[PDB]
């Protein structure tokens, strides 16, 4: 219960989406990338509104909730590791094992009886492709698969990108990615003219309902998503007008690109080719809190060798991380960004005006609202509650 | 002029039906008790079809924001619906309904 | 519906005002000058709490709501005006006309059913005087005159003046002005000793309470105000005293300024003669939102021809100006402030003590309670709310 | 009353002290140094959310709530104090006498009726060992002795000091200063080291519940506290251990400092001897907002002549000033920030997992509980509310 | 030392009655019941006029900002009002209201 | 040693609670819920509260600290915030006089 009840009442297609404000609990999320986090090297991050702390101990990584049982403070704001295996709170000395979070000792009163009788929480990790995942969950983890995109774990798909911390809720993030027409907003991008790319100012949608997208809830490692297929059927909008007068025109590069897009829980958008026709990229909204998002983006490239990978490496660089990852994605941000006054108080979900591309959205909406694993709830940043 | 939709007993007391036109935009039948109306299926607000709504009385609520209006006038009910939906006069003989081609 | 309801129950003289945070909807707010704006340059302004948008087409000003229907967001987030009279969304390329606010147009999909289905909120606007109203209201406007202080309209009054924020809710600022008893704070302005003003500490009333006001209930335009009486029968103070000694003088200068005193919704008060006897002072206390406002100040004076006028906007921007706009009223600026505490929380309204002189704010809290054409409230900014 | 009725039907050893967010009325609070407050120049301070102001008349201090009958603004905004006994409010002129608050005189109109029968709000001013005690409560005051704790106002007993606002609510203040086990955070102080001080790392408890503390509600002067008896029949710990490994040792200085804490209502701590054999601390963690509190710490060491005295002041200055009341003390102050979180939302009052040492803690909540004068509350600052 | 109010009969039960005086402040005479009572007119918190309150019992509310006084002690009743009212001497006699000029 | 004497049934009302302290070891908390006598630690698990001065309500004590709450029986959190559960000592009553184990039962040689 994260939003006003009344407002909930009223979007019958996506309450559930309404309500998560804070993202999706039980579902993997990537937070940094490998190389950022190094041996015994505790690193804070805000994950679903949660405090956390990840460190690297004899290589593999471990996730401890960033809050002594004892008076709730923050461990990192003086971290004490004395053992390996262990974190100790700089106030009273409560320790900790990162490998299950047990309470196993305590400096200040060796003879407690909290000793061995305590766990703080801890939250499954894993390394893939470069990048770091945690599972902000409860229980056993499924596959990490299955919150991934199709070809993100490919064996040869080499990954490289960037993160940062983006000023808006996570699904104005995801909207705006999986907006078809929204393309209009990078018809002046530098990626346009020096990547030659073949860019529409929109779409006029064609055929039924059912065909502008395609609901995946079928795939065998889980995975569950939508297909923007405005394609399809409809005709690509190269001469915008006003009154019937041409006043502007949609790219005619020779590069096709992004004619396959798709969405997927928890939050991440595939698009390919892009931004290149030999490359794909893909983007995840990570929810730190109701106001912030990571922005994960990340570019992928077959590569055969160390040769071939070393010179995406240069390419991405030189290239691709200022001419696309900055050059075109940065007008994605400020658009995010320019979403949050009308949608901050809970009412944009109500008085939004949609058009017809905007069936993208509403097929998203409701698959995530029908296969989302829980909704993240102030309760379970504080402490879940309940009375017998 | 007008549009043989279906038999009355097709549809059930308090339903909708999606009626297609091509070259034109779909309307709403809906039947409240014994009682046939009629009006554009999409909502005034954005791109929902009423006929996947909720009728209360002669009201739909639409499935998208709550927005509502009376399918006897085509007036909004309750907000964010602001623009009035169009209506069309039904009429059912010997069993059979009939909707008007055109809005009045 | 703005304020605490036990709040509201209390005040029964005046609770419409006291829940016109926001100020009243359905009037006509000056809010810029005519030079300030050119052709095809639109500007944005918050009026009200609703964010806007003027320009001037063809020499004729314009207003939009600067909040584009489909997702909410600022038009003028990254103003596109693709043709003279339209200006087209950033994000979508929804194109409304300035004329009438109809979506005549989206780049993004012509074949949009919503193409001439919707209308962005316009808003009527009209120069006067040089100066910018805004009429912040529905349907069919009045006549400008209903809502500026009498002579304000004038063929021969030339109007000069200044415009700012200020932060303080508009009533404070309305109020402080009206309040006979504040001349107290103008004791030191230099105004006084460089013009040779005569001003009193303040007065001990005279006469019943009725005498203490003129409250005008109709014109032949329907203008609605107060004039404060005070003077008709009370004794200036011009020696304080406290225990019987005196301790501070008020001025004994030659010039009699301030004849009379005048409020008048929406909220623009009038000082008559001021600065100077052959002149008058008009400043509206226009609301931005519940925390600001505009301090629009103006200074009219009679002219015959070109030659009186450049004479008295050198006299403006040479003395006036400077020692009357500024170094009078600025001290009118931090009391303004000074009272947002107490009514920030809304327990002002119930626990101030009043004295006398205040049966001039109370005859204002009155008219306005009774006359006001609306109160605007938080539903009017994010979209009125009705539930079947 | 200021928290969430749910949660105090949960705590029901010690309900009033978690209502008690604005701290604890009808107390006598230090809130500055003699030596800070100067003959006919009145001082602005907030004490328990109420903004005061404070001048001295003939060297005796007075105190006046710093807000106008009137409109409500700050009488310091702009202070005129017209005659030696009075202060006449800058906006229209109302005068009240230091002694007795009474509205004396109006410059703005000398003949109103409401002379001489409001009275804005005073309060007990007396000044003791160079520390200015203000009594934030209603009627006759109790002996300044009952709110000090034993020895603080002994005759041979020199006070020295300092005084700072620090970020967080009063009462994380007074815990983390009675927290027995809290002594971990000054293992690295450079008092301990430069003064060679025996400091454990904490305590292994022993004896029953009822010998960890000795309330005091048998004080003859009225005085309500509690001591910390927990090193009587506990076992210090100088070596803290891992997985039974010692990883962290206390300090074997020759100096024994500490072994008699206590902690006193409305909220001081005196600790003895400390930070040297022959000297004691005493620090209050007076109430300013919900927010904040004044960290007002004194140190007090016997002196018989002024030879004694000015020797003292130079090693207070040049030792125990920067070695131990900032040296060692300025690691409480960040201490007390870490927990503002956990219990910002009141809900860390109901999830804090406690272990043996914080007995004294409970201790003191109970007696803070049942031994108050009063809760503060918001309605205390606006303006009390009460219907019939 | 008295002075003519108005005939107990012009007084329903639960009224109030404002009575000016020349070259005075006003006061207020208030009917409880088959008794009569009267106080200063004017509100000890500001400025407003009892007499335009609101009667419930033996308490007037003050219209301003809901100050309330007992009209028979003129103890302040409801906050925000602390200062005690004046409250003068009533006393019918042949059918007829009277007030005495001064406070008790 | 194995089972420890408290007291006689008949010293104890259906509803109530008693303390029994262990010399070298934790104190227990015996409980009646009507004719019958469970027991588990007495001090709650969350914190350092002595459930014997908590609330019986049927099965459920409730601690006096936060508001947490057990089942008595099989010593599992009823209420938040506690989620550590009890240790259960086996109660049996001979010849009217009520025995508490000496060590808590465990998910050894029992029900699968
Ligand atoms: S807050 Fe961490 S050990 Fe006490
Ligand atoms: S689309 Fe129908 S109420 Fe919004
Ligand atoms: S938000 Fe303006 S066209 Fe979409
Ligand atoms: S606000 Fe102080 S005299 Fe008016
Ligand atoms: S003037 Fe009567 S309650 Fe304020
Ligand atoms: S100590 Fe029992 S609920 Fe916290
Ligand atoms: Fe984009
Ligand atoms: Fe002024
Ligand atoms: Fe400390």
């Amino acid at each position: 219960a994260n939003v006003d009840e009344a407002i909930l009442k009223r979007v019958k297609g996506w309450a559930p989406y309404v309500d998560a404000k804070l993202g999706f609990r039980n579902h993997w999320y990537p937070v940094m990338f490998s190389k950022e986090i190094n041996e015994g090297e505790p690193k804070t991050l805000k994950l679903l509104g949660e405090n956390l702390l990840v460190n690297r101990i004899d290589g593999k990584l471990y996730c401890l909730k960033d809050r002594c049982l004892h008076r709730g403070v923050q461990l990192s704001v003086k971290v004490e590791c004395k053992t390996k295996s262990t974190i100790t709170c700089w106030y009273h000395a409560w320790t900790y094992r990162w490998e299950d979070g047990v309470l196993c000792d305590i400096l200040t009163n060796p003879t407690s009886a909290q000793i061995g009788r305590q766990k703080l929480k801890t939250y499954p990790v894993q390394e893939a492709k470069g990048c770091v995942f945690i599972y902000l969950g409860d229980g056993d983890p499924p596959p990490l698969a299955r919150d991934t995109p199709p070809n993100f774990l490919d064996d040869d798909m080499e990954i490289l990108g960037k993160n940062q911390i983006i000023k808006s809720n996570w699904r104005l993030a995801v909207e705006n990615g999986f907006d078809p027409s929204h393309i209009y907003i990078h018809k002046d991008s530098i990626l346009v003219k020096d990547n030659d790319l073949a860019l529409p100012l929109g779409f006029a949608p064609g055929g039924d309902r059912k065909q502008q997208t395609r609901v995946v809830d079928d795939d065998v490692v889980g995975r569950k998503g939508v297909y923007d297929l405005i394609g399809e059927h409809g005709v690509p909008v190269f001469e915008g007008t006003i009154g019937g007068e041409v006043v502007r025109e949609g790219a005619y590069g020779e590069k096709i690109v992004a004619n396959d897009v798709s969405i997927w829980l928890p939050g991440v958008l595939k698009v390919n080719p892009f931004p290149n026709p030999d490359m794909m990229q893909f983007e995840w909204y990570v929810p730190i809190d109701e106001n912030t998002h990571y922005y994960f983006q990340t570019l992928g490239k077959p590569c055969a060798n160390d040769e071939e990978r070393k010179k995406y490496e240069q390419e991405f660089e030189s290239k691709w991380k200022p001419m696309a990852l900055e050059g075109f994605n940065n007008d994605d941000i400020w658009a995010r960004e320019a979403m949050v006054d009308f949608y901050a108080d809970d009412k944009g979900w109500v008085n939004e005006i949609l058009f017809e591309s905007d069936e993208a959205i509403v097929a998203w909406r409701k698959l995530a609202s029908e296969h989302n694993q829980g909704i993240q709830t102030q309760a379970h940043v504080s402490g879940l509650e309940h009375h017998h | 002029i007008w549009l043989k939709v279906c038999a009355a007993s097709d549809m059930q007391p308090g339903t909708i039906r999606r009626v297609n036109r091509v070259g034109a935009a779909p309307l709403a039948v809906y039947r409240v008790g014994d009682q046939f109306y009629a009006t554009e299926d999409t909502c005034t607000h954005g791109i929902a079809s009423l006929s996947e709504g909720t009728l209360d009385g002669d009201v739909i609520e639409c499935p998208f924001h709550g927005g509502a209006f009376n399918v006897c006038t085509g007036m909004p009910a309750s907000s964010p619906c602001t623009v009035p939906l169009g209506v069309f006069e039904v009429e059912v003989k010997e069993g059979e309904v009939y909707v008007a081609g055109e809005k009045k």
